[PDB]
């Protein structure tokens, strides 16, 4: 549980599946057997936003080119103007929080060539390749 | 070459805000007495919390910037009116009130006569009660009235409830997250070296005290002294102890419920005859371990204050007796202390130049507390002698602003906002919301 | 060889517990009134419910043990209150109240004059109204007060609203199951041969009475007996029937609603004069219908106490008049039946050794059921004679401790507990939760 | 519906769906229009942890080798200590109520197995294996 | 977003993606924070409707022989009792709104294709196929 955070991306990888489960899931099934007015909406108010946050992430799950969770890949080049970086500068030498500190200006850029550049144009490219 | 890729579950979080619910421990619910204080649905606790060890991990922690601790005052605020909305509600208590000196001390007792509404609304009811000082005022034999009248209005809290502080663990819903520093000398500012993560916190007993914290949390090693601007006088001094103060309040009158009845349905319970010591409420402080705790601190905050110099207690300046006074709840009574007695010493650089001590207490049955109108809550009588002993766990304490900075430094207990309360507990603890969502760069492309 | 694979959606279900709704076969809500008894926004029942027969299982219910029983139980209860709540609350008529004999039948209505306020705060009312002896008590010419003011507070329901039953399916939210027990006989208790799952349980009219089951579900082929412990005469025996029993239960006093004005806004319905036939309630059974139906039950019994004993019938015991008496609602209005005629009989091994029979009924208008204190709340008067025909459908009894076991047994009505009246609708249904994730090992492997 | 609980585990893959479809799913759109402070919890906390219930079962069809519904396979290798049996003994002379009977002890054992040593170490060996 | 509502069918598979992003999202973040008994539940009322409608949705996708959104293909052949057309009069001349129009007779015929002739035969089929 968030354990790699100070170690380097290389070795964030092998717990990636930890945080996936928590951050993930609910199954206290405590609490809302006998009813409140009042603490009742707190205690709601808190989770509702929780599966309302929940699903957004899924949906740029779904929307790209994963359609499923952990890792998933896709045919987006990376750009040069894009952290110009060394491959062992990324993973061996740096970390994540190190990592999204610098791609927050290109952030939104790459997320148009996930949604946009492939699953609107990949499956309908698709559907062109599987009617031969 | 490479090509982006979607990461699910990387560890990065940012720092936000949440609404944070509570832990009973699922044993407080077995302890029942129908509701007491928050855990009456409240959620069981993992018997297994689970503390996690970021290694090569350094975060900035700021308690006076904790948002956790304003959710708990509001949490407190809003959990006092729930308990007194089902209950009785007093307000035709408003009549006059001819009382006179009980039979020592300066008659702190009043015995009071005044006309009642029974059940029935045709004929009153001439009946007699015993009240406090503080809970009459006359206004022109001897007539009074309650205190609160003029001010708001009153209604009595429910016999069945307690207001018996039971551990809460705040814990964060998914999504969220909750970050512990496990450093033995933390003052809530700055970096913290070590930092673990939890689903919930730690016990956290609910106890609203003045000048006085008490069934708290202790430091590790050396004492703590904490402070949101410290040159600042203007700004409270929290401060941390190691070991516990052993301190005992107790209400040396044996009483009886005349449990009046104010129909139809309702009954209201009064206060009758003190049968035992004729004495005033008193609180006892070991003149040994308040002395060796206090010569521990004293050097503390020689740390900031400069190695040589001179530091003096005094008790409090004045104000509201909230602020004057250590005020708390002990039995389902009121207590108001008079801590004159301990906070009167000069100390040397090391030094300051009887097997105990004790303090006046007074005692207050109406009160409102967070500076609340049009909501006054009456603490029912409790049958026989009511006893409690308590932790000292840390103070708050003022500095004053007469300077003169370069010559000696007086300090004084505090008061006021209840949120020093509990950023004594929540000093180690932040809430941040994690984003599992990430990009990174790789060779497997697609097919 | 094989390898593991996910099946979702395998037929495995474990017994649990879950929070159920209503239905309310969106008929209800056009039958209007101002939300007759629960609907209001009660849910519109699926026009054609499902059931669907289980072939080659065999499951083992308990009705004692039944969770959709407390569930129900706490719904009428909570039911109750919420539609107390909008109405007029009746707190100031602990007035005095003047009584006198009315114009026979040993004065059972009391005529009272009482001080009463007006939509103004300055002048009263002098007015009189007319109460059943059983709603008031003398205190000590005739002097009486209502006799829930001592006990609790007390207020009046809206005329708007009615208590009349309607049809109401307990189903169960998505991820949870109910199963139905399709056998002719069954007693509550053991494996059933025949088990059918509902989305939705069928008609149960929710009606509320004592000593006898109203408007219930027949049973088929023979009478069945239930109980949870039998040999134990500390346990209720319930009962059900083959063939309904008519049963006449009216209001032989034609009268009319007085309104008065005890404003600002709100507006009181007293009871005036009575126009019409001077009598007492009275309940009619048709003795040979009731006889029939003795002579089947009592062979019943004999499968369980022997072939060969006697067995005499004998009215309540003593104790609460919710316990002594039928206690029910007919056109608005509470009845509490004399049953000791009926009950008065003595059966031989086969047999038991005129065109109509009656039974003296009483009315109170203030009432506190399921041992409610703090809440009583007051019948409103209805225009007009009212007249109602049900079915009895079953029985609550209870066998006596004095033994003497070998020679004869001797069983009473019962009452108290009204949960024991909705598990004679629930003993063929229960709640279990549906698990479709399930492993299986097969060649498929992977790629 | 659960027709088919008392039948084999042999015929009771035929009627799956049936099971997944209601069970999956509420469409009712009954009630809710008009507000009640009490009643209304009521039929609030039986649907909101149906919801929530209903995600829990959905995170591990996801996390695991499935990313599907109905049924899906597994790289994982049946241990010959988990009811060690006869093929036409577990579908064909045994039933489901009467199989997860058996399994209850190795369950939790074999739910890592999909968890850790396949979605974990399957899709890293698969970005191992798409990179050539 | 809807603007290919009144263009053809043809035009209006190119912005598709903007339809699935709106629809399926709420991100609003907004309210929630100081609670209310009364309004609140309306504000509530609304939005949990919305996802109870939208996991009816993602149902049908999962089901079926998509398990993905936008464009999925099945192995469901078009009959010729189904609108009878000619390729260029349904794409090119004719438009959605109108489409939907002709098919509301078959439309609940053709799901039944979907779920019950395909995903129940399809998968048995395939492990059938994944066992050799
Ligand atoms: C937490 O609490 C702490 C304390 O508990 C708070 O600390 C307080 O912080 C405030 C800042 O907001 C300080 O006030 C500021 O003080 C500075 C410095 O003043 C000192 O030094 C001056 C120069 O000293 C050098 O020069 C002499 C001469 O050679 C040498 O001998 C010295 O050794 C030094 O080398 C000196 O002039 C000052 O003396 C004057 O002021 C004091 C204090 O009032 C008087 O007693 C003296 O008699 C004398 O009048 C002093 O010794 C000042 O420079 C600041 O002035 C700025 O702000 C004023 C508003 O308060 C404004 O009116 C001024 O114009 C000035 O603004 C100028 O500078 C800005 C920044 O460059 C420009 O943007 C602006 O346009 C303008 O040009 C200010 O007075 C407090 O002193 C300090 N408390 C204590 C006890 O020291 C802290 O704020 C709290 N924080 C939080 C978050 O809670
Ligand atoms: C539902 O309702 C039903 C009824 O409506 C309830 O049934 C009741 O169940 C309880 C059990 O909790 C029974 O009490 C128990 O009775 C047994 C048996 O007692 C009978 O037989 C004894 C022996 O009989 C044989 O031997 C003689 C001699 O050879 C032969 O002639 C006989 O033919 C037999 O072969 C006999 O001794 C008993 O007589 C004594 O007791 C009766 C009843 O009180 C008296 O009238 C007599 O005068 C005489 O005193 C009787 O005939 C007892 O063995 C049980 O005793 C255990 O429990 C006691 C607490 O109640 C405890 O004090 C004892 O020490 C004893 O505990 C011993 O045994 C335990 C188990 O092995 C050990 O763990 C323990 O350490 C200790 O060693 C008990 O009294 C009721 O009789 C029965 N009701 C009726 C009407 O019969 C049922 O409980 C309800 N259930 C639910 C879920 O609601
Ligand atoms: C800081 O932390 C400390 C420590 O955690 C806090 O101190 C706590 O204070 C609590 C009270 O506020 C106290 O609770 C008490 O527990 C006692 C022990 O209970 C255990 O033992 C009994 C057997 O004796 C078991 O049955 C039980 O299950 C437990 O295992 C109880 O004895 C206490 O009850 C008595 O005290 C309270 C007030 O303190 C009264 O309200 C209560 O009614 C009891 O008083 C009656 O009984 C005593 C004798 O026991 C008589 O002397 C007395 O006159 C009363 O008798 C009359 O009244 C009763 C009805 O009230 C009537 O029936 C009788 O006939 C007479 O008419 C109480 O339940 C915690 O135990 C204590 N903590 C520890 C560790 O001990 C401190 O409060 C915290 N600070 C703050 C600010 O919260
Ligand atoms: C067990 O089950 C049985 C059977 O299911 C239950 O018996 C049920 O009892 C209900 C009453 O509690 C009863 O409801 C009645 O329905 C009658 C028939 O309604 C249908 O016909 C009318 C036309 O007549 C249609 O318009 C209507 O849409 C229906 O299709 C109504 O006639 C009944 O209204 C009268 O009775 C109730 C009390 O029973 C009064 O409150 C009501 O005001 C009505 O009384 C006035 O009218 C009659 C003449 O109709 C006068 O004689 C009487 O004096 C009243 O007149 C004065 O008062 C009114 C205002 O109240 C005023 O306008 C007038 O001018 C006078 O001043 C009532 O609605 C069910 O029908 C009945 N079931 C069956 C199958 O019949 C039994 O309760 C169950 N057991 C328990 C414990 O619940
Ligand atoms: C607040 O209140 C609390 C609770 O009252 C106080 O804490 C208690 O403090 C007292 C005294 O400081 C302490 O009492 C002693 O505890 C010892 C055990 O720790 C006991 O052994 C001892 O009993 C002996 O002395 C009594 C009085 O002299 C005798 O009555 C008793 O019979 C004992 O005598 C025996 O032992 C001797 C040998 O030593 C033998 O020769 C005799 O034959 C006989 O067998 C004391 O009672 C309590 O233990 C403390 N309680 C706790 C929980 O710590 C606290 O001090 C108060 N604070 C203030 C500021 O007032
Ligand atoms: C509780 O109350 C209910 C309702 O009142 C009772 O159930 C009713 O019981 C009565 C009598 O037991 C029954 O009335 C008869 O119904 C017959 C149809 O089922 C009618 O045909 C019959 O009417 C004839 O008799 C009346 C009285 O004698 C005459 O006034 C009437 O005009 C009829 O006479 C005609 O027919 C004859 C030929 O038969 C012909 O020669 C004449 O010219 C004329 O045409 C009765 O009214 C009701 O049907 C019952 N109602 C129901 C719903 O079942 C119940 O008994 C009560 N229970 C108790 C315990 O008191
Ligand atoms: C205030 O704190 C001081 C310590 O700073 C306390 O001084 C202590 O005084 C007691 C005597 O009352 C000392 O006990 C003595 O111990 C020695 C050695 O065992 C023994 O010879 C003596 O007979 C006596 O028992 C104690 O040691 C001493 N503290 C220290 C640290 O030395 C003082 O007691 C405190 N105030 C009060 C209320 O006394
Ligand atoms: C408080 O005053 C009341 C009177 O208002 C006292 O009650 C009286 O006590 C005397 C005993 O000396 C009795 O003779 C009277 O009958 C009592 N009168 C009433 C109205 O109760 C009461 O005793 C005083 N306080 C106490 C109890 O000491
Ligand atoms: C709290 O304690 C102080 C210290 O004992 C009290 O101060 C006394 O005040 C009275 C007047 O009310 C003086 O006559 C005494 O001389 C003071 N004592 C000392 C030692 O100076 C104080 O009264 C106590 N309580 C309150 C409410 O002030
Ligand atoms: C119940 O008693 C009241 C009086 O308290 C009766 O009302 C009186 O009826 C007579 C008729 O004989 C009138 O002359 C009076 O003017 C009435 N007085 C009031 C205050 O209404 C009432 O009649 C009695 N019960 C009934 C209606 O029989
Ligand atoms: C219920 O019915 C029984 C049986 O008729 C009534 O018992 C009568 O009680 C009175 C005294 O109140 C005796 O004088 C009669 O002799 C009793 N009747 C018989 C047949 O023994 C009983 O009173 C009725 N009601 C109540 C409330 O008890």
């Amino acid at each position: 549980f968030l354990g790699a955070a100070g170690s380097t991306m290389g070795a964030a990888s092998m717990t990636l599946t930890v945080q996936a489960r928590n951050l993930l899931s609910g199954e206290d099934f405590t609490i809302d057997i006998p009813d409140v007015t009042v603490w009742g909406i707190k205690q709601l108010q808190a989770r509702v936003l929780a599966v309302e946050r929940y699903l957004r992430d899924q949906q740029l799950l779904g929307i790209w080119g994963c359609s499923g969770k952990l890792i998933c890949c896709t045919n987006v080049p990376w750009n040069s103007s894009w952290s110009n970086r060394n491959l062992s500068e990324i993973w061996d030498n740096m970390t994540w929080l190190q990592w999204d500190k610098e791609i927050s200006n290109y952030t939104q850029i790459i997320y148009g060539l996930l949604e946009e550049s492939q699953n609107q144009q990949e499956k309908n490219e698709q559907d062109l390749l599987a009617l031969d | 070459n490479l090509w982006v890729t979607v990461y699910y579950g990387v560890p990065v979080w940012k720092d936000a805000e949440t609404t944070l619910f509570c832990a009973s421990d699922a044993k407080a619910y077995e302890t029942e007495k129908h509701n007491v204080w928050a855990t009456h649905a409240c959620v069981p606790t993992d018997p297994n919390p689970q503390e996690i060890h970021l290694e090569n991990v350094t975060e900035e922690f700021n308690m006076w910037k904790n948002n956790m601790v304003e959710q708990m005052h509001t949490d407190i605020i809003s959990l006092w009116d729930q308990s007194l909305k089902p209950c009785v509600k007093l307000t035709p208590l408003c009549v006059t009130l001819q009382c006179t000196n009980v039979t020592d001390m300066r008659g702190e007792l009043k015995n009071c006569s005044f006309n009642m509404t029974t059940e029935l609304r045709d004929k009153k009811q001439k009946v007699y009660s015993l009240f406090y000082r503080l809970d009459v005022v006359q206004i022109n034999n001897k007539e009074y009235r309650l205190i609160n009248c003029n001010t708001s209005a009153i209604t009595q809290a429910c016999p069945k409830v307690s207001f018996e502080p039971i551990p809460i663990h705040y814990c964060a819903p998914a999504g969220f997250a909750i970050l512990k520093c496990k450093d033995k000398k933390f003052n809530g500012t700055g970096p913290c070296p070590s930092v673990s993560t939890v689903q919930c916190t730690h016990g956290i007993k609910p106890v609203v005290s003045t000048q006085l914290l008490l069934n708290g949390s202790l430091a590790e090693e050396e004492v703590m002294i904490r402070s949101e601007n410290i040159t600042n006088n203007a700004k409270n001094i929290l401060v941390q102890f190691n070991t516990p103060v052993q301190i005992n309040c107790t209400r040396p009158n044996n009483n009886t419920r005349k449990s009046i009845r104010i129909g139809p349905g309702q009954a209201f319970y009064a206060t009758g005859d003190i049968i035992g010591d004729i004495r005033q409420a008193h609180c006892n402080v070991s003149k040994a371990t308040w002395n060796e705790t206090l010569g521990k601190v004293v050097k503390q905050l020689r740390k900031h204050f400069g190695n040589n110099t001179i530091i003096r207690f005094a008790n409090s300046s004045g104000g509201d007796l909230e602020v004057t006074t250590h005020s708390f709840n002990c039995g389902g009574e009121f207590f108001y202390c008079n801590t004159s007695g301990l906070f009167n010493s000069t100390w040397i650089s090391n030094t300051s130049v009887n097997d105990s001590i004790t303090l006046p207490c007074r005692i207050k049955q109406i009160i409102n507390m967070w500076q609340r109108i049009g909501q006054a809550m009456y603490a029912p009588p409790i049958q026989g002698v009511i006893r409690c002993v308590s932790n000292i766990t840390g103070l708050i304490l003022t500095r004053d602003g007469g300077s003169t900075n370069s010559t000696t430094e007086t300090f004084r207990p505090g008061g006021g906002d209840m949120r020093d309360n509990w950023r004594s507990e929540l000093y180690k603890y932040k809430v941040v919301k994690i984003e599992p969502l990430g990009v990174a760069p790789t060779r497997c492309k697609r097919r």
